[PDB]
């Protein structure tokens, strides 16, 4: 892995520009290409250090033109390192809440949906499940380059993986109903978070099922409730929304279903 | 708030 095995010291440590459950993330400098980079420095953790080099190197063959891409991962010291490209805009769901309307439109927003799907039919050609897909993870880049990140990040730590809790935690909106009930993921769940991840979109970054507390949504989910058609959402995307929404993993549409369904209508609306 | 505890 010496292609892209890094010592911290390769890398310039500039300002923090967030975090989230897995570690706090850096603007940083890769000092040999002068190159700015993302530096996300992950909490102090238990998984084994081959495990997650495996991991990593599965990881890094995921080149597509709407993937964050892998540089590198800093593993001399504990806790790792991950470096991936860094995104002029930041995540999706800033950027969505805080654009002019005007400018991010419906042919846009139209656009920002087509090149998810296209990664995510590239995800699940590599049967590579995101497990953590929304509008926190998808970046932006000029004229409205949309590329999804961190994508298997949580299969490189073991985190709160047990607790003594009486279930489990998720970010609960965006998990399908079948990972709430079992905590087993796959590429369908990665649908059914797509779907959620659609209405965040829609919506110009609203947070999912809105008024609801979170220990109601299986409850309604299992009775078939489901968030109704945003205000301004074509029928279509709803349709391809509610779709993703399937009960039944097996009934929702594969990526590379809903890719093209995109494709399709991004050309329509084009003209 | 994003994460929430689920006990199937
Ligand atoms: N339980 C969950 O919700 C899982 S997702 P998460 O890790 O908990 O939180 P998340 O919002 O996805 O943020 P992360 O720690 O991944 O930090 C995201 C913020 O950091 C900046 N960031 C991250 N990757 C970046 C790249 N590649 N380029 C530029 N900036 C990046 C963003 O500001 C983002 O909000
Ligand atoms: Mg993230």
């Amino acid at each position: 892995y010496d292609k892209w095995e890094m010592e911290r010291t390769d890398i310039t440590m500039k300002h923090k520009l967030g975090g989230g459950q897995y570690g706090e993330v850096y603007e940083g400098v890769w000092k040999k290409y002068s190159l700015t980079v993302a530096v996300k420095t992950l909490k102090e953790d238990t998984m084994e250090v081959e495990e997650f080099l495996k991991e990593a190197a599965v990881m890094k063959e995921i080149k597509h033109p709407n993937l964050v891409q892998l540089l590198g991962v800093c593993t001399r010291e504990p806790p790792f390192y991950i470096i991936t490209e860094f995104m002029t805009y930041g995540n999706l769901l800033d950027y969505l809440r805080e654009c002019n309307r005007q400018e991010v439109n419906a042919v846009v927003l139209l656009y920002m949906a087509t090149q998810i799907s296209s990664a995510m039919e590239y995800l699940e050609k590599k049967n590579f499940i995101h497990r953590d897909l929304a509008a926190r993870n998808c970046l932006v880049g000029e004229n409205h380059l949309v590329k999804v990140a961190d994508f298997g990040l949580s299969r490189l730590m073991t985190g709160d993986t047990y607790t003594a809790h009486a279930g489990a935690k998720f970010p609960i909106k965006w998990t399908a109903p079948e990972s709430l009930a079992y905590n087993k993921f796959s590429i369908k769940s990665d649908v059914w978070a797509f779907g959620v991840l659609l209405w965040e979109i829609a919506t110009y970054g609203m947070s999912p099922y809105p008024g609801i507390d979170l220990s109601q949504v299986y409850e309604l989910l299992e009775k078939d409730y489901r968030m109704e058609r945003p205000e301004g959402c074509p029928e279509k995307v709803y349709e391809l929304m509610r779709a993703c929404w399937q009960w039944n993993p097996s009934d929702r549409p594969s990526f590379a279903e809903i890719h093209q369904a995109f494709e399709t209508m991004f050309q329509e609306s084009s003209i | 708030e994003i994460f929430g505890e689920f006990e199937a």
